[PDB]
């Protein structure tokens, strides 16, 4: 792609990102002092493991629906065959959610916006996946230290999704070309805003895959203990992406 | 198989 086309690509991705976020960044920032009390935290800690998993799977499913809408607005995504669209979303939707979540993370007090207020990782104790929760909090903390703009997250998440290395891609060369153009848009934007210093600080190739693999593993453990809860009370989209339907 | 995703990608 030429220069004018790259700038158009940057504008298009940033607009697609802003239009596909449930909450405005300004809404999240204005809620920072709205923190769960010690009584409310104890309340979440006293919830049954199955109740907390159900609540978390519903919130993750809603976040994924927004990621699907984001993918659909990406130039070239809708021109790929359905097999490749599905391969990219199944491999990348959770990774996009993990990156987007730093917008709802307050590095000042290590809290996340969850169910209307900010709370620390202790809110999630009843899930019984402490190692995964602390790794997600560590990841959001590491991204927050980069001070990403909303435009930087938009371009980086388009790249998390448009990855030609995903196994199962039928039109690999077509995805390599969309990836190259998105990489140019991302690097052009960083060069234009004097933010190329972040390139070295972006998470390593393998960190997102590790977090996604841990999520799937913890789900399998929960599913063995509460199979009827997953079958009857988890969203169908969640099961499609994480437990093969 | 992939019922929901197929519907979301078709739903225009
Ligand atoms: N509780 C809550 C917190 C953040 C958001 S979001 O609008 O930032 N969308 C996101 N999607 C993925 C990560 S953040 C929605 C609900
Ligand atoms: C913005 O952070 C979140 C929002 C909503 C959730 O259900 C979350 N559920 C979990 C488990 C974690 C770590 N973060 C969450
Ligand atoms: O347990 C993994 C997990 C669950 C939910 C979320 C999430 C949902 N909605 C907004 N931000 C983040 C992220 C990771
Ligand atoms: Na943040």
């Amino acid at each position: 792609a030429s220069l004018t086309e790259i700038e158009h690509l940057v504008q298009s991705v940033c607009k697609s990102y802003r239009e596909t976020c449930q909450l405005r960044l300004e809404d999240l920032l204005r809620q920072r002092s709205n923190i769960f009390s010690r009584e409310e935290v104890t309340g979440y800690q006293r919830k049954s493991m199955w109740e907390m998993w159900e609540r978390c799977a519903h919130h993750l499913t809603e976040a994924i629906q927004y990621v699907v809408e984001f993918a659909k607005r990406l130039s070239g995504f809708m021109e790929l065959c359905q097999n490749d669209q599905i391969v990219l979303l199944k491999a990348g939707a959770m990774e996009v959610v993990l990156v987007r979540m730093c917008r709802a993370y307050n590095a000042d007090n290590r809290t996340v916006f969850f169910e209307g207020k900010y709370g620390g990782m202790e809110l999630f104790r009843a899930l019984g996946c402490s190692e995964l929760i602390s790794s997600i909090f560590d990841f959001s903390h590491s991204l927050s230290a980069l001070h990403f703009s909303e435009d930087e997250i938009a371009l980086y998440t388009a790249l998390v999704l448009i990855n030609a290395h995903r196994p199962g891609l039928q039109e690999k060369r077509k995805v390599e070309q969309l990836q190259y153009n998105l990489e140019l848009a991302f690097h052009h934007h960083l060069c234009k805003t004097h933010r190329q210093s972040i390139l070295a600080k972006l998470p390593p190739k393998g960190k997102l895959r590790s977090l996604c693999s841990q999520h799937v593993e913890r789900l399998q453990i929960f599913q063995h203990l509460h199979p009827i809860v997953v079958q009857a009370a988890f969203p169908p989209l969640y099961k499609e992406l994480f437990s093969g339907g | 198989k992939h019922k929901i995703l197929h519907r979301l990608l078709q739903d225009s």
